[PDB]
């Protein structure tokens, strides 16, 4: 478990998905 | 030269998801003209897939503010569709002068001419209208060729088969504008599937079973 | 180039989630000698953020795996190679920092915003330090953040989001690079308990729950 900090980050369906 | 080590390397790469070098990995491997192994094969196309796909990605969004002095995204679409290009051009190369040629087994010729109609289908999306012909039919001509030889060797239960279904249908209905070729190509690979569904293991059922819910997504929402 | 034209292609950049291309313009605009506003400095964070938040994932993804014979060896290969982008990364955005945006800068609110960032900045290179300069980049973080820390006392209100901000990560310098669990634990209270009292903006609050989320982590 890391520590919080600051800043902080419709249609077709094809085969080899991401 | 160490190709395990590039291997292990691409590996290491997709752990920390860094899909770029993971490919720059893949494709040295691929160089070397030994046949790939079925673990390789897989891990070259998930190396490529995700770096086309930011690609493609991005130029969805693009293109689609430009849709709503907007001239910069129409630069920058430009910007992304190089690049995109230059992506489509690359594995296309890799799979004309190595994969195919090399491609002993039948399954490896299918997942390789899949793989040719997927990348000339990348390049359709983005084609200059006098391109575009062209591309398309190269697309088409790579998937009728795979699908005729799954047709041949593969069961209608094989997820390389299915897959090939998939996205076969998807290339009729968006890029020949085609809705009732795509529904019966996707219709006739799940029905085909699901007439012989006994024969899935308990182990490998999952494989073949995920690409089936998704044609059968694609015809709920092409028929709705 | 255009510095508006600029400053619009990383709006796009960043829709796109395109960060080094949303960081390249960014940087040019900071080239310029114009004053950030409040949006080119937020802007020219977000694109860096990205981009070294990115090699510190995959730093700690192939760190762990050397923890968890031949593999061993690529691994630390692998990491050499990230740790030294991320390096790059960070001792561009220091140049910058340091060259550009800390002199121009002249209100009081962007020096601090300024400040923390290069305290930031310094303790991502201390957390891949090399043995032999890791006292002098520890000094340096510490150094930029106590500076803005004393400087946001004198000119903000607890309820701040910077300053709330350069608490917290402050705080997390303290706990993670200086091993001083006390401090850091001290120093983020004193903070939430301020920024409970004023309490008078609503992205403060989203601060308050990380500092909540942290001290509580470390309880």
């Amino acid at each position: 478990i890391v520590p919080a900090t600051l800043p902080q980050l419709y249609r077709q369906s094809s085969a080899n998905l991401l | 030269m160490d190709k395990n080590e590039l291997v292990q390397k691409a590996k290491l790469a997709e752990q920390a998801e860094r899909y770029d070098d993971m490919a720059a990995c893949m494709k040295s491997v691929t160089e070397q003209g030994a046949e790939l192994s079925n673990e390789e094969r897989n891990l070259l196309s998930v190396a490529y897939k995700n770096v086309v796909g930011a690609r493609r990605s991005s130029w969805r969004v693009v293109s689609s503010i430009e849709q709503k002095k907007q001239q910069m995204a129409r630069e920058y679409r430009e910007k992304i569709e190089t690049e995109l290009r230059d992506i489509c051009n690359d594995v296309l190369s890799l799979l004309e002068k190595f994969l195919i040629p090399n491609a002993s087994q039948a399954e490896s010729k299918v997942f390789y001419l899949k793989m040719k109609g997927d990348y000339y289908r990348y390049l359709a999306e983005v084609a200059a209208g006098d391109d575009k012909k062209g591309i398309v039919d190269q697309s088409q001509q790579a998937y009728q060729e795979a699908f005729e030889i799954s047709k041949k060797e593969m069961q209608p239960t094989h997820p390389i088969r299915l897959g090939l279904a998939l996205n076969f249908s998807v290339f009729y209905y968006e890029i020949l504008n085609s809705p009732e070729k795509a529904c019966s190509l996707a219709k006739t690979a799940f029905d085909e599937a699901i007439a012989e569904l006994d024969t899935l293991s308990e182990e490998s059922y999952k494989d073949s079973t995920l690409i089936m819910q998704l044609l059968r997504d694609n015809l709920t929402l092409w028929t709705s």
